[PDB]
């Protein structure tokens, strides 16, 4: 998975944290190729249905490509069951897409966050290569490594303590999402324009913008 | 052309014409009996249609498809002793069996080939122009597990396992006959397993035991065809006990 | 270098064959206790030697194919025929993106042409001859058979020749003495001979 | 030379009316839905005790956690199941949760009327399915049993019995079972009803019992396992 | 039955038992006799050609007995039109076998390859059944000289003496009767071949215009197959002729 | 005999292990990565190297082992399942590979172990390890080896391997996942941290 | 009889009977109402059943969570189109990424249903389908019948004795556009009651209701989830 | 009998002793069951006028599909079995779609009509699919040869017309068109003219109660096939009502 | 992140969306590498009576797209009597085509901007060489996206949508800047507006000049 030419090295990071009764998912709305921004609109969070909201990040084209796949399966399972499904279905359908592009895999990371039809709110990571896991908190992309240390010290707490030595509270996680986004702007040179945070209850999305530049 | 003539018409009978009709052929020409034993599941045939100038190597009425599964058949139709229809079915079923080994190893189970064969005739009922094969094969074998199985397929393609089952020269008659002979003792003992086969064959005895050809097959091991000469040894003694029951 | 060691000594009827167990991937022996000598039947045995993948894949396929021929004719596959048959197979396979090349030895007794033992090259060149080796060892194993016997000396002395060849396997190439799979194939079937 | 389909003047397919009559000839299938599992009970249609009850294709697996029982033409059913089976195991690989019993039911009903040959299609049938199926499996909302019949009528069922007398099979279900009650009793009710449509009195040999639970999932029964559920007649 | 549900092979019998094959067997009887006898240094085939007419171009000596391979030959009894596709097919199979096996092809193997095509035509594909019985003659080193009989349906059997054509029933029993085993030689099987061919056939004279005779003889361990030319054929006929003549008034 | 995913045979149980993070790269995808997974419920596996490579073969395997089971209605040989995996990984070879599986399941003779390699091999052996760095692993476990390992002895063995392997090596990380299979019912033994196991042993 | 055994046998009228015989299955099958406002599209269905130990047959089907159908006729033919339509939807979000227009799909199915009525002997699909949908344009109530002819209609009712429902729709042509989600549903029940005898009215258990519109996505209401919609019982004349 | 309704139509692989198969003659009867579609050709476009048979007044636009848009300069007004009407629409349209891609220009009607006509006859030949049994017109305004009007009947015959009508009142209608002028005059004058012919021909033993639909394809709509506006439609209709009485 | 060496380029396609209209300016010049072969060139096409399409970057890749969008539009209008196609389906399906052709490493970029209204909404869609669809206040693709779009962004930043007069002054400012800063182009623009009747935009004419910094 590489993009100097073949795929879009269009930067951008989303971070999603699951508590156990919300997901806050925060991403920039800048679409850019290389260090340059192409155009200032277009949010990288996209809602497949209404009851699920996915965040796709890396190249924007790859992001549009992944949502379609997650969306066409997300409806199919809903039709069949006659009742909705959410978080769990998006990760699991990625497994199928990842097999599809076995020979050269799509450099996009989709993280579906909403509530699953098995219960309790879930922000799940598949990566475009294959593999599935549930995370405690996770931020993913080409700057993936930058959220990870915040989540690793607080949420996992493997010979560490932070605010509480337990997976962090709803009030703290929403603040933590806002926090990382400011820090990213200095450090990284692709993050720009405004950061839009979507908080999902499991059925509905609310959006709040924050300017940073 | 007429509605009745056509291959498509589900008929007042409530079942497709060509499937029904293939089922009414499983008596006459050749006879195949197979009984289940612990150490050998044994099939025997009577009538290979040999004048005894005809090669017995060419005509297979007992052919091993795998290295632990073998089958013997009989059937009804136009022109006696008809090698052809049975022979295509041996060729596709045996290759498929070898292909199964290559895909997913060790000798392939009795029940799986039997499932494949029953479905093979079935798919044909959908397929263009194709009626199902009228054949019932007594699939005789041992599993890789070593659990002895005796399976039988029918012309529509529904299969059932049995302890002991007989077909041909009137299927219903030979099935009924075999049920008096079968006992739980018969399955345990190695001498009785052979005699049980021979005992169903004899109610349409033709030309010695040299006409009758038996094979024993073991857990993972190739088909061993007992000599045309050995078979005769059982028949002379048994045939006398046979007269009394019917 | 071509491939790891093999040494094979045909007696004059019997053929005594050995290959290392050592099927090594990365830098460890994954397997070290299994025979990659295949029973394609009882009257014919084929012993496939080469890379790790081509050995198991080509022979397992061949085996199931051997059995199919047996049913059809109702006689064991013919030995002469098997010698040409293995040459068409290995040339056809050879182009495939996953590389197939086998240094093969067919051993059979047939009631037809007779006995056959086949030397077969890495250039998919078929020859019957008596004395064969596998790997860059084919040159090493053929050479001691030319001088020290006229390739009609007893199997017992041949074993002593084999012990000396195996000592080379410790010296010139990398393989350790630890395990070698040894089988002698004659008319009856395969006989398990002692490991080294 | 000729067509395929023939509508009767009544306004319905001739071949479909025949297909219903097709059901009357064969085995019986009863499925009883509980929130603790779905059990499927079917007769093989016996004639000798030499016929094993150990392993007989009447209850077959669509998925690892979905079992399907057939009535009518037995043989033809195994082909319907195979098509459902390929769809279901691909969905199971992908989802790793459950493959809706309802979807599977909807999919099979497509195979009932599709048939063409004689200058239409070589890939489509020359016959209608005269198979009726009970797909009983365990799903994320709960354990569900769905009924399909030769007309293609997909309906959801709490409890359904179908057999060689469709009126008979259900009427016995009215007497014996009631929707809500233990898992053990649902099996109990399947067997009583099964005996009623059937000629002969119940025995271990005549039937095969397979229960699909969220707790055990599909189990194909062998002879020792059969004796246990027989205890409750 | 009371009406066939055949009129195509993309629709099938009202019994599921194929009438067309019994009419095919009758078709061999309509056509002239084909017989094969075994020898202890060869095998020979004798067949009655379609052409009886005086005017023959005679560029071919093979018009019912076709040499397929460098080890095997076959003959036709039945429709000539059918052989032409079959004969070219048989050439492909016969050389196909050599490519992989490179062995003196056995008669049982060639026949099973062909039987696959004949059984499919009768089952589906809308192709009319065959009406030829073919007699394959060949040598292998594992059983010897062999003769096989193939039927329109795909039904096969290994023989060492068999006859079909000009009432099959009579002919096979007669060919057997006069056949002896282990007492034979190629010249005497050939003299005998004309004699038996004469009796099954209505003619009491028979000529090389009426008949075409082939040898398969093994020389220096390899099989040389030739279909013989007319002057050579006549000599086998004249040998027989003296005996035939004494029978007559 | 490669990577921090190991399986070795003995008749009492089979222990199947993998880490959380065996260093399939240089980094973690998220906070926690799982490798130790069984989509089956009667078979055990090994698999290391890349991220993609173990996940694909085993999900592929789940479909293939059920599909045979579904039709025949009795569970298929361990050898039949392993040969299925073997054919499939060979296709997968060269696009992303270093993966192999070590198969345990019940077969006819008894409990069976076949190790299928990324090449196209199906072999039985004393011990195999799936991925790339058990080449440095071999000795310590190799000193205390025997054919038969008890249930009690197997746990003492894996625990220590990771403790010494923190000292020698580093690719060992995060948590140690231990799974014990009786033959057709796996249970999750202990999910002990790699660091924690360094401290005791 | 003879025309419909084949299809290539044409009539002395000049119209094929196979299509006409196929229409009569629609008369056998369940009564349905499909109505639209101009913000919403409502599917009000009558469920029929084989057992009352089993749950009454769901006659609102999910094609997508924005278009749904209600079926009248042969069920096997219905399900076959159900799946066909479902895949088309999936395809439409997959490539185009939007909610499929009802109008693109009725025309597409109308092309496909014509093909087997022309194929030798083959059926025209003996099922009439009412597709209720709300896409980006607004609501559409579409008829596909066994004839490949489709209608764009504001409100129509297809199935058994639906004619009686159609007459009440004509009186209330004006009311539809004007009506709210609640109000439009009460008219569907009024229309649906006509279908049934003057001895009886609607029960909760034989009614299935499907709502898609501006207010909410396509949700199907089952056996007793129909209730908040249900309340409104109007005239049935003798 | 010039036709048999059972015998020589059992398959679509038949001919008849006169030379024309009976299935095709029946296919002209299928068009008789429906109302009339008239289309009169200008030199600035074509204007269609079709009467659409109604059973309800809950019908909205895109119902019955009497007017189809084959292209962005090709219009189609149809008559006969609506079921059949959709496939003929596909056949013309697919030919148009391939044409547009490759050739890259507006289609000449002289080529389209013969090209389509081949296809309509091609179903008749086959017994894989039955003859068509709806009749259509193609009317186009292009710079390729001007305004041109063709009619293709289900047999597969294509002919030129300045005025064609296909229906059950095609014979009575065609004569009526010949008496009026419309040949040289604009689409705006013509629309009025297409409406009146429909009312005057309109019999109660060949047609039933109808709502009028008329359509443009000419210079006013800038090539493209659109339906006439309601306001304009009603003035064209207002003359149509007056003209009958 | 990509940009093939273009041979035949249209450098700039200007676009600002207003209340029921769009104003687009499209470069007259067609550079075929350094040589400007053809000025006359309007790159805005008429698909149908309520849609228009304007593209910048390779012109060849454009001419291949105009006929294809023509056959997609021709399938969709058939279904109605006067139905017209919405911007989003045609533009998004083309997006999937360009994402695939980008992965194929020898290819040439084009970036188009579609304006249509086929819904109950006026849609402004883009398909890019990289691919994506979005809404935009004011848009420019290719060489506009790189240098004027940022000037536009600057404007857009405190005042979300500009006025008519202010967009005209910018246009005039812009053409100077492109001739001066980028090569291939010329000052020469065609003013094209799309409305509910079709696209109207006559031939490209010369407008304000200034390649002088002698005066600066």
């Amino acid at each position: 998975r590489f993009s100097p030419y073949a795929f879009n090295g269009g930067t951008v990071l989303a971070i999603a944290g699951e508590d156990f009764s919300i997901v806050a998912s925060d991403t920039r709305l800048s679409e850019g190729f290389s260090i340059h921004t192409r155009d200032s609109p277009k949010c990288y969070k996209l809602t497949d249905k209404t009851v699920i909201g996915c965040s796709g990040f890396h190249g924007d084209c790859l992001t549009l490509t992944k949502i379609i796949e997650a969306r066409l399966k997300m409806y199919k399972h809903s039709n069949n069951k006659a009742m909705t499904t959410g978080a769990i279905a998006a990760m699991l359908s990625t497994i199928l897409y990842s097999r599809r592009f076995f020979p050269y895999y799509v450099y996009n990371i989709i993280e579906g966050l909403d509530e699953e039809g098995k219960g309790a709110v879930y922000s799940f990571d598949p990566v475009g290569s294959y593999q599935r896991d549930s995370f405690k908190a996770g931020g993913s992309a080409s700057a993936m490594l930058q959220p990870l240390l915040d989540n690793q010290v607080g949420f996992k707490n493997m010979q560490n303590v932070e605010h509480v030595p337990l997976t962090l509270d709803r009030a703290m996680r929403l603040v933590k999402d806002v926090f990382i986004s400011a820090a990213e702007r200095d450090v990284y040179t692709g993050d720009a324009l405004r950061i839009c945070i979507v908080t999902k209850e499991g059925i509905r999305e609310e959006t709040v913008p924050l300017r940073k530049d | 052309m007429s509605y009745d003539r056509a291959i498509t018409v589900f008929s007042p009978d409530g079942h497709l014409f060509q499937v029904e009709y293939a089922q009414e052929a499983v008596k006459k020409g050749s006879t195949a009996v197979g009984v289940r034993g612990r150490d050998i599941v044994v099939l025997g045939v009577e009538k290979k249609s040999v004048a005894k100038l005809q090669d017995e190597r060419t005509v297979r009425k007992i052919c091993a498809l795998d290295d632990n599964v073998c089958m013997a058949f009989a059937v009804v139709a136009s022109v006696s002793g008809l090698t052809a229809d049975a022979r295509i079915v041996i060729n596709r079923a045996r290759v498929e069996c070898q292909s199964h080994r290559l895909t997913v190893g060790d000798p392939v189970t009795v029940e799986y080939i039997t499932r494949y064969i029953a479905s093979l005739k079935q798919r044909y009922t959908q397929s263009n122009g194709r009626r199902p094969f009228g054949i019932s094969a007594l699939i005789v074998g041992f599993d890789f597990d070593g659990t002895p199985r005796l399976y039988q397929t029918d012309p529509s393609g529904t299969y059932h396992a049995w302890k002991a089952n007989a077909i041909g020269r009137g299927a219903k008659s030979v099935r009924e006959f075999l049920e008096k002979n079968y006992t739980d003792d018969a399955i345990e003992t190695d001498d009785l397993t052979i005699k049980l086969v021979i005992k169903a064959l004899l109610e349409v005895v033709q030309s010695g035991g040299k006409n009758i050809e038996l094979a024993v097959m073991r857990r993972d091991q190739p088909l061993k065809i007992l000599s045309p000469e050995e078979i005769e040894k059982y028949v002379a003694e048994i045939e006398k006990e046979k007269e009394e029951n019917e | 270098m071509e491939y790891l060691i093999g040494i094979q000594g045909p007696d004059y009827v019997l053929v005594a064959s050995d290959r290392v167990a050592a099927s090594n991937i990365v830098q460890m022996k994954d397997d070290h206790d299994k025979m990659f000598k295949m029973s394609e039947k009882i009257l014919l045995l084929c012993v496939g030697e080469a890379g790790d993948t081509v050995q198991f894949a080509e022979y397992i396929q061949k085996n199931v194919q051997l059995y199919k021929m047996r049913n059809g004719y109702e006689l064991s596959p013919t030995a002469a025929a098997n010698f040409t048959r293995r040459n068409l197979a290995d040339c056809l396979r050879s182009r495939t993106p996953y590389h197939v090349n086998l240094l093969l030895a067919g051993y059979d007794e047939h009631e037809g042409p007779a006995l056959y033992y086949m030397d077969y090259l890495a250039a998919l060149a078929k020859a019957p001859f008596a004395a064969h080796g596998y790997g860059a060892f084919l040159t090493l194993s053929i050479l001691d058979r030319y001088y020290t016997p006229t390739i009609s000396r007893e199997r017992a002395v041949e074993l002593l020749r084999k012990c000396l060849e195996e000592l080379q396997k410790r010296f010139i190439l990398n393989l350790p003495t630890f395990s070698v799979r040894v089988i002698d194939k004659d008319g009856i079937h395969n006989l398990e001979n002692i490991t080294f | 030379d000729r067509g395929v389909n023939t509508f009767s003047p009544e306004g319905r397919l001739f071949q479909v009316e025949y297909a219903i009559e097709g059901h009357k000839l064969g085995s019986t299938a009863i499925g009883i839905q509980t929130s603790e599992g779905v059990c499927l009970a079917v007769e093989k249609r016996i004639t000798s005790p030499l016929m094993e009850p150990s392993s007989i294709e009447k209850i077959v697996e669509i998925d690892a956690h979905i079992g399907c029982a057939m009535s009518g033409l037995i043989a033809d059913a195994k082909t319907l199941i195979d098509k459902a089976r390929v769809e279901t195991q691909n969905h199971w690989f992908t989802y790793n949760e459950t493959m809706t019993v309802e979807s599977v039911t909807q999919a099979v009903s497509n195979l009932a009327l599709q048939f063409g040959e004689e200058d239409a299609d070589p890939g489509a049938m020359s016959r209608p399915f005269g198979v009726a199926l009970l797909f009983g499996g365990v799903d994320e909302k709960g354990p569900q049993l769905f009924h399909m019949d030769p007309s293609g009528t997909f309906v959801q069922c709490d409890a359904r019995a179908i057999g060689s007398a469709s009126e008979g099979a259900q009427s016995s279900l009215q007497e014996v079972y009631h929707k809500s009650t233990t898992l053990k009793e649902a099996i109990k009710s399947s067997l009583i009803i099964l005996k009623q449509v059937m000629e002969e009195k119940l025995n271990a040999t005549n039937i095969e019992l397979a229960t699909v639970q969220p707790g055990q999932n599909f189990h194909m029964f062998t002879k020792e396992e059969l004796e246990e559920v027989i205890k409750d007649i | 039955m009371s009406r066939r549900y055949d009129s195509r092979t993309t629709i099938f019998s009202p019994e599921g038992r194929l009438y067309q094959v019994e009419y095919a067997m009758e078709a061999i009887g309509h056509a002239g006799t084909c017989l094969g006898i075994l020898a202890n240094d060869g095998v020979l085939l004798a067949a009655e050609r379609r052409n009886i007419h005086k005017l023959l171009d005679e560029v071919f000596f093979s018009e019912k007995i076709y040499k397929l391979n460098e080890d095997m030959a076959c003959s036709v009894a039945g429709i000539t039109s059918d052989a032409n596709v079959l004969t070219n097919e048989l050439r492909l199979i016969a050389q196909r076998y050599l490519l992989q096996y490179q062995e003196p092809i056995p008669c049982e193997q060639l026949v099973t390859a062909l039987c696959d095509i004949k059984q499919a035509y009768t089952q589906f594909g809308g192709k009319r059944p065959f009406g030829v019985s073919l007699l394959y003659i060949g040598w292998d080193k594992h059983y010897g000289f062999q003769l096989y009989q193939s039927d329109p349906s795909g039904n096969y059997g290994g023989w060492k003496a068999t006859c079909i054509g000009n009432n099959s029933a009579a002919a096979v029993s007669m060919l057997k009767q006069d056949y002896k085993e282990g007492e034979m030689t190629l010249k005497s099987a050939l003299a005998l071949a004309v004699k038996v061919l004469n009796k099954t056939m209505d003619v009491s004279k028979l000529s090389a215009e009426k008949v075409e005779i082939a040898t398969l003889t093994r020389e220096n361990g390899k099989t040389v197959i030739r279909v013989l030319k007319q002057k050579e054929v006549e000599q086998l006929i004249k040998k027989h002729e003296e005996e035939e003549a004494k029978a007559e008034r | 005999t490669t990577t921090l995913a190991f399986k070795f045979q003995h008749g009492v149980i089979v222990a199947a292990d993998s880490r959380a993070t065996a260093g399939p790269y240089i980094a973690s995808q998220t906070v926690k990565k799982v490798i130790e997974i069984n989509p089956y419920l009667l078979g055990t596996m090994a698999g290391g190297a890349a991220d993609c490579s173990f996940w694909e073969r085993l999900l592929a395997r789940q479909c293939r082992i059920y599909e045979l089971r579904n039709k025949e209605r009795i569970s298929v040989a361990a050898a039949s399942k392993l040969l299925a995996n073997m054919v499939y990984q060979y296709k997968g070879m060269g696009l992303s590979m270093g993966t192999m599986i070590c198969g345990w399941d019940k077969r006819g003779p008894g409990l069976y172990y076949v190790d299928s390699e990324g090449n196209r091999i199906s072999g039985t052996a004393f011990s195999v390890g799936s991925g790339s760095v058990y080449a440095f692993g071999v000795m310590d476990r190799g000193y205390s080896y025997d054919l038969q390992v008890e249930e009690a002895y197997d746990l003492a063995r894996r625990a220590i391997y990771q403790a010494t392997y923190r000292d020698a090596y580093s690719g060992g990380a995060v948590n140690l996942y231990h799974v014990r299979e009786d033959g057709w019912i796996r249970v999750s033994s202990d999910n002990v941290a790699d660091l924690h196991d360094k401290y005791t042993s | 009889n003879q025309y419909d055994n084949d299809v290539t046998v044409w009539s002395p009228q000049g119209r094929i009977h196979q299509i006409e015989y196929a229409m009569e299955a629609v008369k056998q099958g369940s009564a349905t109402v499909g109505l639209k406002s101009k913000t919403h599209a409502v599917l009000v269905a009558l469920k029929r059943a084989q057992s009352e130990l089993a749950a009454h047959q769901k006659k609102i089907l999910h094609v997508d969570n924005h278009i749904g159908i209600s079926i009248a006729g042969l069920t096997a033919d219905a399900r076959l189109l159900c799946n066909f339509m479902r895949q088309e939807c999936l395809d439409s979000r997959f490539v185009f990424d939007r909610p499929l227009p009802v109008s693109r799909l009725v025309s597409l199915i109308g092309s496909k249903t014509q093909i087997p009525t022309q194929r030798y002997g083959r059926r025209p699909y003996g099922v009439g389908l009412l597709i209720a949908g709300y896409d980006d344009m607004g609501p559409h109530v579409f008829q596909t019948c066994p004839s490949a002819n489709y209608f764009d209609c504001r409100a129509m009712s297809i199935g058994a004795r639906s004619q009686s429902a159609r007459t009440y729709l004509e009186r209330h042509m004006s009311e539809f556009m004007q009506c709210n989600l609640d109000e439009l549903v009460k008219h569907g029940l009024r229309a649906l009651r006509e279908t049934l005898p003057a001895e009886q009215d609607l029960t909760t258990k034989n009614v299935s209701i499907g709502i898609v519109g501006k207010d909410l996505e396509f949700t199907i209401y089952d056996d007793d989830d129909v209730s908040p919609f249900l309340d409104g019982l109007e005239e049935r004349p003798q | 009998m010039s036709s048999i309704g059972t015998g020589y139509d059992l398959s679509a692989s038949t001919f008849s002793p006169d030379g024309r198969v009976f299935q095709v003659e029946y296919a002209m009867k299928a068009v008789e069951n429906s109302s009339t579609a008239i289309g009169i050709r200008c030199k600035d476009g074509v204007v269609f006028g079709v009467e659409k048979l109604v059973l309800s007044k809950l019908y909205e636009e895109g119902s019955n599909k009497r007017l189809f848009n084959v292209d962005r300069h090709v219009g189609m007004a149809v008559a006969g079995l609506l079921a059949d009407a959709r496939s003929l629409a596909d056949i013309a349209r697919e030919e148009a779609s391939n044409f547009r891609s490759n050739f890259g220009y507006n289609i000449p009607l002289k080529h389209l009509a013969d090209r389509v006509a081949m296809y309509v006859h091609a179903y008749t030949l086959y017994s894989a699919v039955r003859p068509f049994g709806c009749s259509f017109m193609l009317g186009s305004y292009s710079v390729n040869d001007g305004a041109q009007l063709y009619m293709i009947d289900p047999s597969g015959v294509s002919y030129g017309y300045w005025g064609c009508a296909i229906g059950k009142a095609r014979q009575a209608a065609k004569t009526e068109i010949e008496k009026l002028q419309m040949k040289e005059m604009t689409c705006r004058d013509v629309v009025k003219e297409v409406a009146k012919i429909i009312y005057i021909v309109h019999d109660e033993v060949k047609d039933k109660a109808f709502e009028l639909e008329l359509s443009w394809v000419g210079e006013l709509t800038k090539g493209r096939h659109e339906i006439v506006p309601k306001d304009v439609r009603e003035e064209a209709e207002k003359y149509a009502k007056e003209s009958l009485k | 992140t990509q940009n093939p060496m273009v041979t035949g380029t249209s450098v700039l396609g200007v676009k600002f969306d207003c209340g029921v209209v769009i104003a687009a300016d499209m470069l007259g010049s067609y550079g075929s590498l350094a040589r400007f072969r053809n000025i006359s060139r309007i790159m805005r096409v008429n698909d149908s009576t309520m849609l228009g399409a304007s593209g910048d970057y390779a012109d060849f890749q454009y001419l291949k797209q105009v006929l294809g969008q023509m056959v997609i539009d021709e399938e969709l209008f058939g279904d109605g009597h006067s139905y017209s196609p919405r911007a989003i389906h045609s533009w998004l399906t083309r997006a999937m085509y360009s994402r695939r052709s980008k992965m194929n490493p020898l290819w040439n970029t084009k970036v188009i901007g579609g304006y249509a209204g086929g819904e109950s909404f006026l849609g402004y869609v883009d398909m890019l060489g990289v691919a994506y669809e979005a809404p935009s206040l004011a848009t420019g693709y290719g060489a506009y996206l790189a240098q004027p779009l940022l000037r536009e962004v600057l404007e857009k930043q405190p005042v979300l949508s500009q006025t008519e007069a202010r967009e005209l002054v910018e246009r005039c400012m812009r053409v100077l800047y492109y001739r001066d800063a980028r090569s291939y182009n010329r000052f020469q623009v065609a003013t094209v507006t799309e409305k509910g009747v079709e696209i109207e935009g006559p031939l490209s004419a010369q407008t304000n000049w200034d390649i002088a910094h002698m005066i600066s």
